[PDB]
């Protein structure tokens, strides 16, 4: 049998197989060094198009013979030695010099058209334009490139929701034209999402079936009822014909998935909220995280889209009260400005007021996200939650948005099933590692953050009992004997923070 | 209820 | 292999390369200068008829030489050269000129093939004649052209109820020679109206069967069920054999069509209400 | 016929064959020595083109002839002396030379075969690397290599629960390059975990399946019905195919699959638990047991992730305490380690408390192993023992972890000459590694710390109270008769040396 | 005895 760099010679040269070729001339120089068997031959011999000849001669010679040789000895003496040449060039510069190979025999046929073909095939989406990310796109197309060597990978692009992940690797296999013909052959970008138990077994199913030729999608059997070992072999079989491929496994839940993409020995790039789904795999992990958008940036995504800049200090204001407010998310930031309708400062420091007193409701619209606003996002992450973090996060809504923070001042209003209450900073871990709901800090002082977007997300969401409850418990602790961090001289009074209580008091005294 | 439908 | 212009000359060239010639005289030429094999030569030396050889010479000819030069130098020596001068000539139209004809007309009465054929096949709808609105057709029409160069596109042809922009669509499709043969190749006309959730789907599974051709509507599966990542992938696998397509989405209400449409990468003029 | 050689020489010399050769040359010259036939001939004598020509007398040559003398004998007289030259050369090459190549390397990049292909195909999971146990790995490849010439054979690579049985086999069959490729032709390792009757049939369905080519995955039929002796003759069938095949049947609980696997005359790598399904199998059966991590090579283990080693004296020992808890286990090691969050030893001492004031749920985290924690693990290893032995074993809490302690010590708590207990005793570290036997000093066993956690938060919380009674009981009852160093029998009615862990016990049940 | 084994 072959291997995936033989049959990324076999397929990178296939515009050429295409051009100048024909089985019916190979078989009978074939049968003789022993590659073939008479129902090899008849099902290649007889075929109406030769584009079905060649597809079966690939497929059967990637599969029955012991090397790449028989056919080098081939398109030599039938005068197609433009073809024996060229693949004898990527297999002398594939065994004696490594390196060589991307930079001379792969790249000088790379075309900005064949790309676009080979995504769209691969499901990859429409890469944005009007503002590109440099950094965060750059960093990607970077360590993926360090790994087109290996042989299997994960590379988590992680961060909040509507953080803009999914974006971003849809501009890093758009972006070069390296990852794709070059590094990499080809592209399969599935979306997961999967909750369910079957949504495991149901995506590998439709990876399966992105591999699977144009021919053959007429005989897809009831695969439906099949089980996860033959799912999972009849894809390792039809991956053979499928040298180095690169996996987009976007929108990842279930640290499932991961499981299967690492017993199938694939390279995947993936975009998830919750990051600690890589404990399940035992591997080459490697990590890029979409932080929220920095304040110059937010400038950058304005100015992008046709945002008027400020004059005025209370304009500039304004822009930072939006930004400060959506604390840095692509997502709300972009139904912000869809939602802008005059385009003034003016209704834009209305939509600021309208994020206070409707949360993100007020602001939700139809925006390239899938999502109304940022909280049917925020949605699911909080309903996968450990019961116990789902309580943890229902309760941090009665802090100071924008504030940094000591455990033990949360230690207050945090549940817990003694004298050392670490148990909370391990929940408030948890937390921020699953969706970036909080935000770790370790010194000066062990101290967390709940950001404004993750805030208001809670206001108009959470049980309204809860908020004075935690208000009150908060008040009972409260007691007993800027840039800069609040001293344990000084917790005994919040009341520095009374502003953002008096809001939450006005919020539960309706 | 604790979380109005989750949110 | 040639290329378009090269076996426009193998093809434009075949009244005349049956009247005079044999591909034997040629085996051995070809067998010699390194462009043929001797199984080649084989299968066009026993061959019953003329026609065998030579339609067995123009199809194994293309594949091994990596031009049309042993089979110019060739007419020459065997006393053909009223072939070989054609051949040198038509080559000269070409190596020496970088003009020849773009897409345009020199089989007209293209008012059967763009206007009846491709219109009706693509179930445009038989444009408004009684009322021309200048201006919105022809802005149409304008900015259809300066985007025909655009791999995927929206158009928003966008108004009141009952306000005319579909006729405007119509007309804008109907009006010039261009859009139809020049700057697309084929148009797919498809009215969507849809407000249940499945509508969405059941769209591009007629565009998927708007696509299809002629041959396998008989064949027509079950398709109603199939995953829509499928039916994405099925649509833009039969959507190889469609380049440059235009596609018109008469009344849509629901922005899933839309997305569908930007996930596919689809070409699209759009008359609806809803901006 | 031919053979190898031979064949090897025709198949070899066909870049040569074909620039220079006519077999109508040769058509008398076989119709004649009497090694083809004017048929033959014929076949071969009016053909088109010299590679049909060719083809037909490279094959039709091979039935007739008892050799391939009547070929270099011929190549000679005409003209073509250089080719057979070549195969006289080489004909000298194999019937002078007692030597060749053996089963190795000359097509470099087993790397894609052996590791990428065969693995992959064969399912074996992705070998660990930033840890290898060295001892076991090592023995599993040496013992297995000892084996290819076998027919059949059971290794059975048993231990504990999550004792990284299954890791050390992903790594003995993906370091070397002989046992695939050199010792076996291919791997099979399918993961068993049957518990129900109709598994054991299923499984090697889908080993019949592994077994298949890929063409006909497409034609499956409803093979689910069908009896066994045919499921069995369908695999001794397609395993025709399959020279020198090994078998990995990961996770094993049902002697019935090893019943399957001696019937088959399987050669088999066996990850299990409970090691008495050996009895199932009447032959050569070799074990490896796969032992608790000793402190050292869990110190290997830390390092080996970025753990740093310790300092002050109460640092050291509180590693001492997470590895003497965690009873040497891999599993729950790495379940530590991946929920060790800031890497501190302080936190580490976090969870060294949390383990004792909340089991094994104190620190059950995401792991690549199938099991959020040890105790679902261990669970099944309960579920599966006889009803005595659940018993037996459900009332083993009540003792001393990490201490060596005699049978009549052990008579006190468990149900039924009191040897019975150590029969029990003896099952019981057999079939899940949950106890542990020490012959002399005194016929003594030993209850883990892991194997004890896990049935602190999971036997009922009376019977830990009572289990605790019953032993001041028949203490005192043996009171009314009148270190490297084993509990005396003048000494045996208080067991109040070990107050400290009894007064803890004490508090759990009584509130 | 033992709560779900
Ligand atoms: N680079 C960008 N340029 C323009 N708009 C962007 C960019 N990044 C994000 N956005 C806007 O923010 C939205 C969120 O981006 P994206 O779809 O990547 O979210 P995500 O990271 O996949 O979140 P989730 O995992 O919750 O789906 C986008 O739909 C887009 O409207
Ligand atoms: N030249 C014309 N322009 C516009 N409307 C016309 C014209 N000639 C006739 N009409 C009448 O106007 C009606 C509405 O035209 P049309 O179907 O284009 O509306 P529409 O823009 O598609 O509205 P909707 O999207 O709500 O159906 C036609 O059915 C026709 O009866
Ligand atoms: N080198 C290693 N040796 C043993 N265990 C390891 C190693 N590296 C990591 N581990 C961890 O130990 C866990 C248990 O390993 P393994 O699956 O081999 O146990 P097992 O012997 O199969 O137990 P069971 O048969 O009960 O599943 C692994 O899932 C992994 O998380
Ligand atoms: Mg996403
Ligand atoms: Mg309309
Ligand atoms: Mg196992």
């Amino acid at each position: 049998m072959l291997c995936e760099i033989e049959c990324r010679a076999l397929s990178t040269a296939h515009t050429r197989l295409i051009h100048d070729f024909e089985p019916r001339d190979a078989l009978t120089y074939l049968e003789g060094k022993n590659i073939f068997t008479e129902d090899h031959s008849e099902l290649i011999s007889k075929m109406s198009t030769r584009l079905e000849r060649i597809a079966n001669f690939l497929r059967i010679y990637r599969r029955q013979a012991s090397e790449l040789g028989p056919l080098i000895d081939f398109f030599n003496y039938n005068n197609q030695s433009h073809l024996a040449d060229f693949l004898e060039d990527y297999i002398d510069f594939a065994i004696n010099e490594p390196d060589l190979l991307r930079p001379v025999v792969i790249a000088p046929q790379f075309s900005r058209q064949m790309l676009d073909r080979k995504l769209l095939l691969g499901n990859v989406p429409k890469q944005m334009t009007c503002y590109i990310r440099e950094y965060h796109v750059d960093r990607v197309i970077k360590k993926l490139d360090e790994m087109c060597d290996l042989d299997s990978f994960f590379l988590f692009l992680h961060g909040r929701a509507g953080s803009g992940k999914s974006v971003i690797a849809s501009q890093a296999l758009s972006k070069s034209d390296q990852l794709i013909g070059i590094n990499y052959d080809s592209i399969v970008w599935l979306k997961d999402s999967g909750t369910a138990p079957k949504s495991t077994f149901d995506l590998f199913t439709d990876i399966l079936l992105m591999l699977k030729s144009e021919d053959d999608l007429l005989n897809f059997p009831s695969v439906e009822h099949v089980t996860s070992v033959v799912l999972k072999r009849m894809i390792c079989n039809a991956l053979i014909d499928r040298p180095n491929t690169l996996f987009v496994f976007d929108d990842v839940v279930q640290e499932e998935t991961i499981r299967w993409a690492q017993e199938l020995r694939l390279r995947c790039l993936v975009t998830t909220r919750d990051v600690e789904i890589s404990n399940a795999a035992s591997q080459t992990c490697e990590f890029i995280e979409v932080t929220s958008l920095e304040i110059d940036e937010c400038y950058d995504f304005l100015e992008a889209y046709g945002m008027p800049m400020p004059v005025g200090e209370k304009e500039e204001d304004v822009l930072n009260k939006t930004i400060e407010l959506s604390s840095g998310n692509p997502a709300t930031l972009m139904m912000f400005f869809k939602s802008c309708e005059p385009k003034t400062f003016e209704k834009m420091a209305q939509l600021n007021n309208k994020l206070e007193s409707r949360g993100l409701v007020g602001v939700e619209c139809i925006t390239p996200y899938s999502y109304k606003s940022l909280a049917m996002a925020l949605q699911r992450c909080v309903e996968v939650l450990s019961d116990e973090d789902r309580s943890a996060l229902a309760f941090a809504v009665v802090m100071p948005p924008g504030v940094d923070i000591p455990v033990k001042l949360w230690s207050c209003v945090i549940p817990v099933d003694e004298q050392l209450d670490d148990e909370v900073a391990d929940r408030l871990k948890r937390l921020s590692k699953r969706g970036a709901l909080l935000s770790g800090k370790r010194m000066p002082v062990l101290t967390f953050k709940i950001d404004h977007i993750i805030h208001m997300f809670l206001k108009h969401v959470v049980d309204a009992q809860t908020i004075a409850n935690g208000i009150s418990i908060l008040e009972q602790r409260l007691l007993e004997i800027e840039t800069v961090i609040r001293p344990e001289d000084f917790p005994k009074f919040m009341q520095l923070h009374q502003k953002f209580y008096d809001s939450l008091k006005n919020f539960a005294c309706c | 209820p604790l979380f109005n439908f989750l949110c």
